[PDB]
DNA sequence: CTTCCTCGAAGGTTC
DNA sequence: GAACCTTCGAGGAAG
C-alpha cells in the first residue's frame, strides 16, 4: 500500500515518532484511553497518514469525519453519543468547525458529559447525557485559527518538520517497488534532492519520469534518462523552475543585485504581484537566496555562484 | 349581514391578520346583527 | 478529586476568594441569597471550579446548563420553572444565548417574575428566591443592561510559583507519584502561571518515568523528560526559540515586519500572532513599535549573545 | 421599595421636574389630558420610575409595554381598546417598533381615530373607529432614530441628566435607611463620589460596604471604615476600576501616550479586544482621559496630572 | 469554428503541447485515467481552448462547470454523484469557488471518497461516497488565489507563454479562410506586428479590417487597405495608443529622458495616476520603451527612433 | 389646521414662492402637468406644506410616503398603479429609499413606464406597464446625499431657507389667533426672536407658553411673562436649545475653542452627528457662532463673550 | 418625444457615427448581428440615444438594465433568458456591477452559454443553456474602471466629447421647433454659451424659459428676455453652477488657494466625491478655472477675478 | 452579523 | 525636495 501503516513503515519525523511511543506504550500499561492529540504543521508532511498509524498502534476501531461535514451542534451530537468504550474519533480540517459547535466540545473533552435540551412546553427538560471514555485526534493547517479555550484542552501536540536527502531516497526507493520499476540509486538521488523536501512532491516527480521512462525510453529509469526527464520538466539540480531561474536572473542583470521593490520586479517577468508573493518567493528566501530588507530584495552571494555570475 | 360579516374579515385582514385565523376569529363572534364597526371591535378585542 | 471542593482547598486568587467569603458569611448571617455574581476572565485558572465551591459553601443544590443549549424562550421559561427558594443557577459560556433570551432575563433578575408571549398563549410566573452565577471568557460581548444588574464581579489573574508549587504537589499525590521539592520547583517555572498546564506537563513526564525508568520522579529523571520534551527553563518552545534567534541574527534585533518574519519561519502569518507572539510580550521579550517589532535586552541575555545599545 | 412614588421623593432631575408639574397643573385646571411626552437620556437614570409617578400625579391608570412586544397594528389597536379616558400608554424602546406600525399611530396620538382601507382597488369601502382620549408616554435611550414625523407629534420634551454630589450623597443617605445601618455624612459622600453619577451603582456600592461593615466590624459605617472596605474593592476614588488603572499606566509608561493601535494594548494587559472596547474604553472618554485618532488611542495631559506622571508634549 | 480541435491544430505553445503528448501516451497504453492538470497563465493566450483539446485526445466526453456557478457543498456534491468512470471534469474560474467548498476537493482529489452526513436528523450517521476514477482540470488567471493544499494535488501543471510573430502570423492566416477573405501574406506579417502576442487581439483587429475592406473597397485585404483601416483604429505600427504616445513624447520633449516620478508624469499627461500604473505602463516596460530607476523611470534608446527624436 | 392653503396664505420663501408662481400658472395655460420639483433645505422650514398648496393651486389628489417607507420594487409599483391622471405623489426623505427601488423611479420619471420581471426557472416573464400623466415631489435634508443619476431628472428646484423676524413675527400672531389666544404686539416680538428662525418651534414653544400663563398669570401673555416662561424651558436669550449649550460649553471647557471635528465632538456628547450636522451647525455657522477651518469649527469670540468665559 | 431616432438626425459625434456606420452597414451585408459595443464619457453625451439609434438602424428591439440592480446571478440569467434573435441588451453603470455577476458574462458574450445550477434539493442539477445570437452595449463614465478580461471582450470602442457652440446651438434650435416657439439667433446662440455643452442642460434651461416668456413676456424669446429669465435663476453669466461657485469659494477661502485634495473637500462641501469627480472637475480644468498639480488642485487667478478676490 | 481586506497615513533611506 | 519602499491602523462591505 502507498500509505504506511505501522511505526516500522513510518520514515523520519523522529521527534514526533519516538514521543508518540512512549504515550503509547504507557497508556497500555495503565488500560486506558489515549490523551487527546493536535497534529499540525505544513501541507503534505504526513499528518493524515499519522492519525491512521496511531489508531493501528492502539489495536482499536477509526472512525473518520471531517470540519467542513459538521454544520450545526445536531450534526456533532449525533456523531457523539455512537461511540464505545476507547473509540478514536478522527476529524480532518478541525479548524472549519463553526465557533458555536466548538464550545460544544469543551465539556465533552474535560469532563465527558453534554447538555441536551429535551421535551416540549412545560415538559421541557435539560439533562447530562455521559459518553465513554475517548480519544480526540485532530489535524490542521491553520492551528492559530482555533479558539484559545480549545487549544488549552488537548494534552499531545505533534509539530510536524521537513525531511532530508538521507529520508526522502529511502521514500523515492520505497515508492519504487510499489510500483514495477527498477531504480538505480544514483537515479534516486538525483530525484531527491530536488523534492524540496517533501514527500508529495517526491511522489509527484516520480510519476513524471516514469511516464517518459516508459515513452522515450525501454521501461528503465537509470542515470541517462532521468537526466533527459528533469531536463525535459526544466527543474535545477537545486529544485529552482523556469519561473525561478527567471527572477533571480533578472534581479542579477538589471539591477546590479537589488535592492529593487516587489512591484518593479513583477512587472519585468509579466507575472501578477500576487503570484509572485505566494508562489515562488517563500522558498526562494526559505533556502537563502533572497533577503528581504527595509530597502527591497537583494540576492545573497549564494545566488551568484549558483546562476554563474561574479560577485563584484 | 353577510356584507359586515365579509367586511369585518378583511378589516381585520387588512389590520396585518393572517386570512385563515381572522376568518376564525371573525367567525368566533355570536351577535351577527352588530355593524361591522362593531365587529372589527369586538374582534380585536377578544383577541386582547 | 482534581476540582477543590471548598475554600480550605482553593489555593491562590487571593484577591477574588477573600471577597467572596465575606459576601457569602454575610449572606448567611442574614438568611438572604447571594447576589448575582459574574466571574471572567483567561482560560483555565479557575471559573468553572469557583462556582462549585461557591454553591457547596451556601449549602445549596446547584442547577447547571449552558448558553450554546439555550436556543429560545420557551427553553429557559421551562428551566426557571424548577427553581427552589434558594437555589443557584449556573450558566456557563453565558455570551452565547441569544439576544431573545437575555431581554427575558432583565426582569427575572430584577423583579423575580416572567411576563412572555409565547396556537400562542401567555404565560405568568413570579419566581422564588434564586441567585444567577455566570462565567464567560468575553465579557464584552454581554449587552450592556445585562452587565449593569450583576452585583459581584470576580477578575481572575495568574497564579504565582509559590502557588503552583503546592498545586503540583497536591496533583502528585493523587497520583500517588513520589515527587522532590526542587522537581515540583521546576515543571512550576514553565508552566506558565496555569493551572491546567501545570498538569499537563506532570502527566507527560509521568509516562516518561514509567517508561524510561523506575517510576519516581527525581531532579535527575526530571531533567531527561523536560529535555525531549524541549521546554526551555523560561517556558519557551522550540518555535519561540527560533522566532527570537531569527530576530537577533538575521535583522540586528529588528524592527521587523510581521510578514517578513512569518515567511522566513515557515509559518502561516495568523498562527504566529495568534498562537506565539501573546506570552513573548506579556514576559517582556518582544516589543511592538510603529515601523515593527523589535527583541528586547531581556531576549540577548536569555539566549546568549552579546548586547549592543 | 427602592422607586420613588411622587414628586415628593423623586430627587434630583429638577428642571425637568419642575416643567412636569407645571403642565400636570395647567391639565388639572381644564377638562383635558396631558400632551404626549418623550424622556431622553442615558441608561439607568431613573427613566421608568418618571412615568410612574406621572401617572400617579395625574390619578390614573398606567399601561406597561415594549416597542418589541407590538409586532402588529392589531396589537397597538387592540391595546388601544383596553384604555379608559385619560389613560396614560407608556412604550419604552419606542425607536425599536416596527415600520408597519408608526404610520398608523400618528392618527391615533393626532386625530384619536383610525380608519381601514379593504378592496381590490376598484371597488373600496373604509371603516371608522373613534378612540378615547389618551395621552402616549415614550421613553428611548436614542432620539436621533426616531423619525421626524413622530418627533413632531410629541409635544413634551425632557432631557435627563447624570446626578451631582449633592443629590446623589442624598440618595444614599436615603437608601442607607431602608436597611439597618447608620451612616455617617462623610462616608456617604465618599461612596457617592465613586459611582460615577448614576443611582444604580451607588445602591450596588452600598450593599457590599454593609457587607463588609458587618464582617469586620461592629455594624456601623464609620468613616474609618469606609476607607478600608474601598482598599477591599479597588475603586479609585476618581471610580477607576483596577483595570482603568492599568490601561492608563500602560500607554504611558511603554508608548509615551500613544498613538497605540487597539491590538497592541489588549494584548499588553491580556485582554479581549471587545472586553477593552466596550467594557473599560468608554467611561475613559467621558472623563476626557484618552481620545481616538486616525493612528490609535492617545492619553491626555488630564491622565498625566491624575496618575501623577510629568508630561512632555 | 474558430477554436482548434486538436493538438495538430493548436499552433504554438510548443513547450506545453510536447509534455501533455507524453503524458497522454502513457496513460493511454497502461488505460488508465490521466493525472489532475491546472493551466494557468495571462488572459487570452488559450487556455479554455486547450481544455476541449485535451478532452478529445482522450477520447472522453468533457462535463463543464464553473466556479461561480457552484455556491455551496450541496451543489459540488451532487455534481460529483453523476461522474461516470474516466470522465473529465473542467471547472473553470476555479479561484472564484469559496473556500468552505474548495476544502471538500481534498479528500475527493487524493482518496476519491467524501464523507457525508446523512439521516432524518433525529438518527443520522456519515458515511462514505466512493466516487470512480475521473480527471479533474481546472484553469485560472490568479494561481496565487488558490490554497497551498489545493495547488499541492495538481499533478501537471501547465504555464501558458506569449505567442512569437511566426506563430502569431500562422493564426492570422487561418482565421482569414475562415472567414472566406483572401489576404496578403505581407497584411497578415502587419497585423501579427500590431497584435501584442495576444490571439485574442489578433482576431478583433482583422474582423473589424475585414468589415471595412467589404464597405469602401474591393472586398480585399491588400496592403494599401490594411493602412487605411489601421489608421482609423488609430493603432500605431508598434501596437501604441495615442495615450502611450502621449506618454511617451512628453518624457521626451518636457524632460529629455527623465528621470521623472509617476507622479510628476501623470498631471502633466491629465491621466489618473493609479490607471498609467495599472493599465498602459506594463507593456511599455515589457517592450523596452520605459526603465524603472531607484531615481524614477527613463525612455530607451528606443523610444528616441520610434519617435524620431535624436537620442544623445 | 394650522398649516395654510394657498399662496396668499403661505408667508415668506419669497425666492421660491415666486418661481412657482410662474411654473404653476404657465403649465395651465398649456394645460399639461407640472414637472418634478425637489426642495431641499433644513428641517421644519414648510416643504410638506408646500407641496399641499401646489397640489391645491393646481386642483390634484396628494398622495403621500416616505423613504423608508418603501423596502421592494413592488411597493412602488402598486402606489404608481394607483395613479390618477395629474395626480401628484410627494416622497419625504427621497435620498434614503433603497437602490434596488431608484432603478425603477428612473424609467417612470422620464418616459412614464416601467418593465417588472416575473417567474422562475422554467417561468420568466416581464410586464410593460404605461402609466398616466403624474408629478414627483420631491424633499431631503441632504442634497448632496442624492444619487446623481436621480438628481438629473428633476427640472425645477426649491432652496428653502431661514425666516426673519418681520415674517416669524406674523406667524406667531396668527397661530395665536387660531387658539384664540391673546398676546400683546411685544410679547410676540420675545418669541420670535427666540425660536432659531424656525416656524415649526416658534408654535412648539406658544403652547408651553400658554400653560404658564394659565397660571402664573391671568391668561394674558405679557412680555415680563413671556421672558420668565421661555427661561422656566430653559431657552436662551439667544433662542440656544440645551443641545447648542452644551456643544459650545464643551469645546470651551475640553478643547480650548478648538479646533475639533464634527465626529469626535458628536460622539463625547452623546448625540448623533447627522442631527448635529443637519439641525445645529447649519445654524450656529450663519450666526457666526462657529467658523470652519482647515481643522475643523473653532468657537468665535461673540460665543465667548455669550457663554461668559474670559477669551483668551 | 425629443429623442432622436436616425443617423440623419444624430447631431453632433461625427467621429463615433463614421465609423458605427461603417460597421453597421457591414453588419447588414451579412445576416448577423453587431459586435459588442462600448460606449464611455462624461454623463448626459446622449450615449443611451445612441443605443436606440442603432437599434432602429439594425431592426431590432432594445432591453434596457442597470448594473446596480443586477445584485445576484439568478437575476441576470433570467434578463438572458429573455432575448430575441438579434435583440439588443443595453447595461448602463456596467462598472458598477458585483464581481461575482460580471464573472458570468465571460461565457454569454464569448460563446452564446451558460453553465447552471438549477433547483433545491435533491432537484439540484447543472444544465448547460445555450443562448441565441445578441449584441451586448455597455455605458460606463470610466474606462480604466473595468476588469481585464472584460473590457478584453468588447469589440467595439466608443469615446464621446462635449458639443461645440456651432452645434449646440443647432441642437437648441432644434428642441425649440418640437415646442412650438419662435427664438432669435441672439437667444440661441446665448443660451447655448450657458449650457456647458450638454444637451441636457441646455433642454432643461430651454423649457424654463420658454415659461418665463409666455407669462412675462410677448410668447417670443429675444436675447433681452433670456438675460432676465437666466438672472432669476441661479445660472451664471458664463454657465457656472451655484455648485462651482461654492467650490471655488471654499478652495481660496479655507485652505489658502491650494493644493488641497478631493478627499478632504468633499467632505467640506458635503458631497459624493463621484459627482465631483465626473460632473464638475472635468469642466473646470478643461474651462482654465481650476489647475491641477502633484499635491492636488489648485485655484488659478482667473478663479480669484471672478470670484472678487486680491490674487496676492 | 462577522471576517476579511483595502484605503490612507508616516517613518526611513538615497540622491 | 523629490522619489521609493515598508509597516501599521481603522473602516466597511461581501460572505
Ligand atoms: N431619583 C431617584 N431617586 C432614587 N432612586 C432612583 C432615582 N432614579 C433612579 N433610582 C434608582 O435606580 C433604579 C433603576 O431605575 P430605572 O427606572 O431602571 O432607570 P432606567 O432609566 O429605567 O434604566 P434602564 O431602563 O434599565 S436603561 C431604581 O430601582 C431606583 O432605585
Ligand atoms: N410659511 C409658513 N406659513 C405658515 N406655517 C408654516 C410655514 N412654514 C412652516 N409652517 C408651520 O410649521 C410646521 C412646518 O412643518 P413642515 O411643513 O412639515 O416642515 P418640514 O416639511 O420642512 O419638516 C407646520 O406646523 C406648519 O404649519
Ligand atoms: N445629438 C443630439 N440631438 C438631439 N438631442 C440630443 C442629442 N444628444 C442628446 N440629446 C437629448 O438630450 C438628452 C440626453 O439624455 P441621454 O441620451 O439619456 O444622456 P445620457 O444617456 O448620457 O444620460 C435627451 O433628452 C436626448 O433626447
Ligand atoms: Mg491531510
Ligand atoms: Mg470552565
Ligand atoms: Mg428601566
Ligand atoms: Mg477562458
Amino acid at each position: 500500500t502507498l500509505r504506511p501503516q505501522y511505526f516500522k513503515e513510518y520514515i523520519g519525523q523522529d521527534k514526533v515518532k519516538d514521543q508518540l511511543k512512549i504515550f503509547i506504550e504507557a497508556a497500555k500499561l495503565r488500560d486506558e484511553a489515549l490523551d487527546h492529540t493536535l497534529l499540525f504543521g505544513p501541507p503534505g508532511l504526513g499528518k493524515t497518514t499519522m492519525a491512521f498509524v496511531i489508531a493501528n498502534e492502539m489495536g482499536v476501531n477509526l472512525k473518520q469525519t471531517s470540519g467542513p461535514a459538521i454544520e450545526k451542534a445536531g450534526d456533532l451530537v449525533a456523531i457523539l453519543n455512537d461511540l464505545e468504550p476507547g473509540d478514536i474519533l478522527f476529524i480532518d480540517e478541525i479548524h472549519r468547525m463553526p465557533m458555536a459547535v466548538e464550545e460544544v466540545l469543551y465539556s465533552a473533552m474535560e469532563d465527558y458529559y453534554i447538555d441536551i435540551m429535551i421535551g416540549a412546553g412545560e415538559t421541557s427538560r435539560s439533562v447530562h447525557l455521559d459518553l465513554p471514555p475517548f480519544t480526540l485526534v485532530g489535524a490542521t493547517t491553520r492551528a492559530g485559527m482555533l479558539s484559545n479555550p480549545l487549544r488549552a484542552r488537548f494534552g499531545i501536540n505533534g509539530h510536524m518538520e521537513y525531511y532530508e536527502l538521507p529520508d526522502l531516497t529511502e521514500i523515492v526507493e520505497r515508492t519504487s517497488e510499489i510500483f514495477e520499476m527498477t531504480i538505480t540509486p544514483e537515479a534516486a538521488l538525483e530525484l531527491a534532492r530536488r523534492s524540496r523536501g517533501t514527500p508529495r512532491i517526491a511522489n509527484r516527480l516520480l510519476k513524471r519520469v516514469r511516464d517518459y521512462a516508459q515513452i522515450m525510453g525501454d521501461g528503465v529509469i537509470d542515470d541517462k534518462i532521468a537526466d533527459q526527464a528533469l531536463t525535459m520538466l526544466d527543474v535545477d539540480h537545486e529544485g529552482l523552475d523556469y519561473v525561478d531561474q527567471k527572477i533571480l536572473r533578472t534581479m542579477i542583470e538589471m539591477y546590479g543585485g537589488g535592492p529593487v521593490g516587489l512591484g518593479t520586479l513583477s512587472v519585468n517577468i509579466a507575472e501578477e504581484r500576487e503570484t509572485v508573493e505566494d508562489m515562488y518567493e517563500p522558498y526562494l528566501i526559505q533556502k537563502g537566496f533572497i533577503m528581504r530588507t527595509r530597502t527591497g530584495r537583494v540576492a545573497t552571494a549564494k545566488a551568484y555562484e549558483h546562476m554563474g555570475y561574479d560577485y563584484t | 349581514s353577510e356584507d359586515a360579516e365579509q367586511e369585518a374579515v378583511a378589516a381585520l385582514v387588512a389590520l396585518g391578520y393572517k386570512p385563515q385565523e381572522a376568518s376564525r376569529m371573525v367567525s368566533k363572534i355570536a351577535r351577527p346583527d352588530a355593524s361591522s364597526e362593531t365587529l372589527i371591535r369586538d374582534a380585536l378585542r377578544a383577541a386582547l
